[PDB]
RNA sequence: AAGAAAUUCGUACAUCUAGGAGCUAUAGAACUAGUACCGCAAGGGAAAGAUGAAAGACUAAUUAAAAGUAAGAACAAGCAAAGAUUAAACCUUGUACCUUUUGCAUAAUGAACUAACUAGAAAACUUCUAACUAAAAGAAUUACAGCUAGAAACCCCGAAACCAAAC
RNA sequence: AACGAGCUUGGUGAUAGCUGGUUACCCAAAAAAUGAAUUUAAGUUCAAUUUUAAACUUGCUAAAAAAACAAAAUCAAAAA
RNA sequence: UCGGAGAAAAUCCUCCGAAUGAUUAUAACCUAGACUUACAAGUCAAAGUAAAAAUAUCUUUGACCCAGAUA
């Protein structure tokens, strides 16, 4: 193997920055809140898996559900034979019968 | 069909001069056996394998106390042929709770209850 | 209550394409028989320089899961309780200041053994003073927060913790709450007998 | 690895013993942070251990630098020349203590 | 069967088995003896009333009776006048 | 290139040990060597020897 | 590649190190050097137990080449040197020889000596007195 | 509490500092070493190793065990059958002596629910609660409550003690409206009419042995002293208790609520409810 | 194997163009390019680059470092080493690796060598760790000590074929 | 430019009970290749073994008479 | 495929039969404990109750689904 002959660049990481300083803030706005916003409310992501988890055939049926529709010939074509791959290898393959 | 051999009785029935030779009475028999391993329990029968480590003769050559009482004979005459039975005698005395730490047994079969390793002078 | 904080909010956007979504890929490169080479059907399977990725990270994946509502509660009295027990909280009546001059509270907290961060509890946003939101703005070791906003995470990351007089008694109210309440017939939100 | 690897006769380095014994364990270094988990247990052995070492090697020069650092360190230093370093990087206060011993042996 | 389901990701009962068998909440499994209703007029008295009974069903068994169905066949159920009643549950039970 | 800062410091020991053999450095007294007291290197001098 | 390995220089040079004495593509091309230092290790741990055996085998041809010197067969340097309470061991044995030749000597006797007292004991049959040399010294 | 003793003098508790309850992880296994690589722990090659064994149940060709054993209707009609949550007494009782129930006004299923004393779930076929006669012998309370069904001990400890039994009918979408009412005031419609029992329950509610809703008060008197006959106990007459009005306080054969007529709307945000006017309608819910 | 609906719930971050416990030249797009090249055609389809502030300072350096060679051919004897030894070789010990074959290798496959890449993935039950407890769960579920949350799991490459539409 | 039926793309990561491969260390335990069914004998499911955890109590070797046989194993009081 | 018999608990070891009928005093229901047995299937049976006022006597096999016939 081959290994680099110099140092890189320090990696300089700034702690205090606002993101890092208020991280973890309103994760309490439900029980310190009356209730009114569960804390999964806040959470940024894609629209089929926002304060939702599950295995990734679970994730490709449901991004078909949630914006099937709106897909892309090439990514709905890709989606779906990952989708039946999946199927047959959940429900036909592993050791555990 | 190898199997488990009952041996003719006339076998363990000693003769006059058995006792010339090895030195035992028939009356007063002596109470404790020391028996030892000198032989491999591989390539012998499982029964065998047994009574081996029931009678505590796993390491070789390491003396093993026992009961000269029927039952404990009985399991020695299934690996007789395994084991060197030698008579343990008691030259002083039996140890007492004062002389149980100084004892030692000696390869003639006799449990001294002083041992100095000193000149006997 | 930390991880879960940390972890249930997290989406990782890592995906790698299998075999079946690189490009091309579809021919039998050469025969089975007669070649003297390794037997292939695509240059586009894990083995090839090129290839999918047999194992790979797949599409946006999330880590969502809910700590009990009791366990999250539970998690923040302990909080409080190390704060105080290990000298870190401080109990304020009002975050008013004479100055509105960051140094100021800097120096305040060198003067009372205050650590090089601190977090700074409210009852609510709307009425904070004014003088305190200048001087916190500029700072970025003392962070200030309203009382919904309080959270384990961010009182493991900040040395000392700064509550005001309402905001211990509000934060008192809703924790005890959850010890000697129902089950929720249905989410809490909707109208009940005794709850705001 | 014997033919692999080089090899001499039992020797002394000045015939150690035949008129006095010296003690051959001439110096030791120890590197330290003052803030750092894995120097831990070296700054527990600078607390408790370090003193009574030296008062029982009084031929031993011991040197304790306390400084900003990632891993502790020990040097040893011996009559004949030779030098030998160890890694103290979180170890119990016993281990460096047994094995402080060793080097002084 | 299924493990994961393509519209609800979920394990599919097999009907075969709710057809057959019925579950007793303590764990057991109920069914028919094989053969009860066919060829009477061949089989002996004895032999009948062997046929006529409802039996259980053994660990193996019922581990593969659990495998095969999904939880909402486990649960307990407050049926009116049900005649199994009394068998939903272990009494005396020590092991 | 692979990520890591660890890798490259660990080689850059390894290029000191070579340079070492290739090219080694002049002997240097162990007073300019960091770790030294004139003082107590003299008292223990004396009590290594028993004197 | 989100994870690859970094470290592989030095798991490589473990092995090439303990090759670099050998001869050929072996000193150096990893998928043969490994395998000769596996052989290398074997032959190292087994060749442990063989070294003592064959000290011993030295030792014993020493022995019979000082004793020969006497008159002495090696079995009767060895049990007569035993019958007389000498329980010199046969690594010491051979330093004797070596650099004591005048001590050696004396053992050739010695164990002549008792040989001879066993001699003239078996046709005693018991009535004659035991030897001088043949007395043993009693331990309790 | 020594234990907070502690804290006081060990270090600051950080991010840095976190360390999870013992044993709460297991070791995840990857097999890349000698002990779970190599074959990996599938064995020698074959239709297991390579991971194509047939399907849970198959028996390798012969007939299987879950196929062989004939079809009988155990689980026939099992969705369509009525589930009612089992109501002890002695629960009643440990729900009265805590004050999760409230014996001075009348005990429907709306209050056990609030109280948390029974758990209810519509969508899976319940259909309300029934009396048990467990805990009969140790009641001592004097209640009036309404339940779906009742037995004849159940009935006669309430009525020893000087209390009221009546079993009502709710229908699947009544139930739910009773059991949470508020969720349905939110909806913003009007309160619907209660559906009367299907043809087989009707026997049920209609007779008096049974204290049905629909069963003709007149027959009452006569039931309710047979009881006392014959489990040995006086009848109380409880015209004279003080409590009278509360305990003979009954809802009307359509009506949900105690006080709260079929159609009307309960604007909760204004502490209003509305009543409609229109003739048409009027004859729909009085009906 | 497939699989509803009735019926309940949902104002979704809203604001302005943001974000990454995603890749960093065999990775990430096939892409420096649908090019070069291959095919009559449909079609298939690559590879690679690295100075400095300044080149209007002569284009930079950095590295016992891969295999391969050279500097420096060899010297009775043997899976090439190990024990050793004053001594490199001599003496002594020693039937290459993987995979399989019955647990057997003088069998039979596979490997010229170096570098990089290249194959175990899911939570029904069970176990461990906690919250609260005749109740648990942030609505729909389970409950005759349960219920809730966490942690803990089940590979890769390879046919002859079959079908649809083009050429 | 290798037609018992062309070539290209796609279905397609076709399928393969078949061949090959399946990447750190240490500690511990360990079957057997037996019986049964199978278009099953190049595979699978169950028994049997093995194993991990837990519960509480006898197990292993031996074993008189004595029956069962016909005129060395099955059974297993006491003990050891 | 199963049953009977020798070897004697092996065999491509050697024989006979069965996919039965006859015979009738018509031979219920319910229920301890056992045999046999991978599973499935197959055997024996006290007590209690009920018909009558001795059992049937000779000595076997086909599951599930799915179709029939009836009260
Ligand atoms: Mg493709
Ligand atoms: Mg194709
Ligand atoms: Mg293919
Ligand atoms: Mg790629
Ligand atoms: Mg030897
Ligand atoms: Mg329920
Ligand atoms: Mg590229
Ligand atoms: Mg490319
Ligand atoms: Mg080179
Ligand atoms: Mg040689
Ligand atoms: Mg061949
Ligand atoms: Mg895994
Ligand atoms: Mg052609
Ligand atoms: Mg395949
Ligand atoms: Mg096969
Ligand atoms: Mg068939
Ligand atoms: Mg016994
Ligand atoms: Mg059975
Ligand atoms: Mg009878």
């Amino acid at each position: 193997a081959f290994v680099r002959l110099t140092l890189p660049p320090p990696k300089v990481v700034d702690r205090w920055n606002e993101k890092r300083a208020l991280f973890g803030v309103y994760d309490n706005i439900g029980i310190l809140g009356n209730f009114e916003k569960h804390p999964k409310e806040l959470i940024k992501g894609p629209v089929w898996l926002r304060g939702w988890r599950g295995n990734e055939l679970q994730r490709c049926v449901r991004k078909k559900k949630f914006v099937g529709n709106r897909m892309f010939i090439e990514d709905l074509h890709n989606l779906n034979k990952r989708i039946s791959y999946l199927y047959k290898h959940f429900n036909r393959h592993g050791k555990y019968r | 069909k190898f199997t488990k051999s009952r041996i003719p009785d006339k076998v363990f029935q000693p003769k006059p001069e058995d006792h010339e030779k090895y030195g035992g009475d028939p009356q007063n028999p002596h109470k404790l056996h020391i028996v030892t391993r000198i032989r491999s329990t591989k390539r012998r029968p499982y029964w065998e394998k047994d009574t081996i480590k029931m009678l505590g003769l796993q390491k070789a050559h390491s003396p093993q106390i026992h009961k000269n009482i029927p039952s404990v004979n009985a399991k020695l005459k299934v690996v007789k042929h395994l084991i060197r039975i030698q008579p343990l005698k008691l030259p002083q005395g039996l140890p007492t709770e004062e002389t149980m730490s100084s004892t030692c047994l000696k390869s003639t079969g006799e449990l001294v209850v002083q041992w100095h390793l000193k000149p006997v002078e | 209550v930390a991880i879960w904080q940390r972890n249930f909010r997290r989406i990782s956007y890592a995906n790698t394409k299998t075999r079946a979504e690189v490009s091309g890929g579809g021919r039998k490169p050469w025969q089975q028989k007669g070649s003297g080479r390794a037997r292939h059907g695509s240059i586009r399977s894990p083995l090839w320089r090129g290839g999918g990725v047999a194992h790979g990270p797949r599409g946006p994946t999330s880590y969502y899961y809910m700590l009990p509502m009791k366990v999250r509660a539970l998690g923040l009295k302990v909080a409080l309780t190390v704060k105080l027990m290990q000298d870190d909280l401080h109990i304020v009546d009002s975050l008013e200041l004479p100055t509105a001059d960051p140094q100021y509270l800097t120096e305040l907290a060198q003067y009372r053994h205050w650590g090089s961060s601190v977090l700074l509890v409210d009852l609510t946003h709307e009425e904070m003073p004014k003088n305190v939101v200048a001087a916190t703005s500029g700072l970025n070791s003392f962070n200030l927060i309203p009382a919904v906003g309080l959270n384990v995470y961010s009182m493991l990351k900040h040395q000392t913790l700064v509550l005001t007089l309402p905001s211990v008694a509000f934060l008192e109210d809703k924790l005890l709450w959850q010890d000697s309440r129902y089950t929720p017939l249905y989410p809490f939100r909707l109208p009940y007998s005794d709850f705001p | 690895t014997g033919r692999g690897t080089s090899s001499r006769f039992l020797t002394s380095v000045l015939h150690n013993g035949l008129g006095r014994y010296v003690q051959q364990l001439q110096r030791l270094s120890l590197s330290l942070s003052r803030d750092a988990p894995s120097s831990r247990g070296a700054r527990e052995f600078v607390e408790r251990e370090v003193t009574d070492f030296a008062r029982r090697n009084p031929g031993v020069v011991v040197y304790v630098n306390p400084r900003p650092c990632a891993m502790p360190r020990i040097v040893a230093e011996y009559l004949n020349g030779a030098v030998r370093e160890e890694n103290v990087n979180s170890k119990s206060v016993e281990e460096i203590k047994s094995l402080v011993q060793k080097l002084a042996d | 069967l299924t493990y994961c389901s393509t519209r609800k990701g979920k394990r599919k009962t097999v009907k075969s088995v709710v057809h057959r068998f019925l579950r007793l909440h303590s764990g057991l499994w109920l069914r028919r003896k094989a053969g009860y209703k066919k060829k009477l007029w061949k089989k002996s008295t004895a032999r009948k009333k062997r046929l006529r009974e409802f039996v259980f069903c053994s660990k193996t068994q019922s581990k593969l009776l659990d495998k095969m169905t999904t939880s909402f066949w486990k649960r307990r159920n407050w049926y009116a006048g049900d005649p199994y009643q009394m068998y939903h549950d272990r009494t005396n039970l020590r092991v | 290139v692979k990520k890591g800062f660890r890798a490259a410091f660990r080689f850059q020991k390894e290029l000191e040990r070579w340079r070492l053999l290739r090219c080694p450095p002049p002997p240097v007294r162990r007073s300019e060597k960091p770790n030294w007291d004139y003082h107590a290197e003299v008292q223990a001098f004396g009590s290594r020897l028993q004197e | 590649l989100r994870n690859r390995l970094t470290d592989r220089y030095w798991r490589v040079q473990e092995v090439l190190k303990h090759a670099q004495h050998f001869r050929g593509r072996k000193n150096r091309c990893y998928r043969l050097a490994v395998r000769a230092v596996t052989r290398a290790f074997v032959k190292c741990t087994k060749a442990r137990r063989l070294k003592k055996r064959n000290l011993r085998t030295l030792w014993i041809n020493r022995i019979t080449a000082a004793s020969q010197e006497h008159g002495l067969k090696y079995p009767a340097f060895i049990v007569n040197l035993i019958k007389c309470q000498v329980e010199l061991n046969r690594k010491v044995l051979v330093d004797l020889a070596i650099y004591e030749p005048k001590t050696f000597k004396s053992l050739a006797a010695l164990a002549k000596r008792r040989q001879q007292e066993g001699f003239a004991a078996a046709l005693g049959d018991g009535k004659e007195p035991e030897g001088i040399f043949s007395r043993v010294v009693q331990y309790h | 509490g020594t234990s907070l003793d502690l804290l006081r003098s060990l270090p600051r508790v950080s991010l840095a500092n976190l360390k999870p309850s013992p044993n709460s992880r297991k070791r995840e296994r990857r097999p890349r070493d000698r002990r779970r690589g190599r074959k990996c722990g599938r064995g020698h090659k074959g239709e297991r190793q390579r991971g194509t064994r047939p399907r849970l149940g198959f028996e390798g060709g012969q007939t299987p065990f879950y196929i062989r054993i004939p079809k009988y209707g155990f689980n026939e009609g099992h969705s369509f059958r009525h589930q009612y949550q089992p109501l002890s007494l002695r629960r009643l009782q440990y729900l009265i002596d805590l004050g999760r129930v409230d014996p001075t006004q009348p005990i429907d299923l709306t209050q056990l629910v609030n109280g948390r004393g029974v758990t209810i779930q519509p969508l899976k076929r319940d259909y309300g609660v029934q009396l048990v006669e467990e805990g009969a012998d140790t009641f001592q309370a004097k209640i009036n409550i309404e339940v779906q069904l009742a037995s004849e001990l159940a009935i006669a400890a309430i009525e020893k003690n000087g209390g009221v039994v009546t079993t009502a009918f709710y229908d699947p979408r009544s139930l739910e409206i009773l059991c949470k009412p508020i969720p349905f005031f939110l909806r913003g419609q009007p309160i619907p009419k209660r559906m009367l029992p299907p043809e087989s329950l009707v026997p049920y509610y209609t007779d008096a042995k049974n204290r049905g809703y629909l069963a003709d008060p007149a027959k009452f008197p006569e039931a309710r002293l047979e009881l006392a006959m014959k489990f040995g106990y006086v009848l109380p007459d409880i015209t004279k208790d003080e409590l009278f009005r509360m305990l003979s306080a009954r809802k009307d054969p359509r009506q949900i609520f105690f006080g709260l007529a079929p159609g009307w709307v309960v604007n909760m945000a204004d502490k209003k409810i509305l009543k409609p006017t229109d003739e048409n309608l009027l004859k729909y819910y009085s009906s």
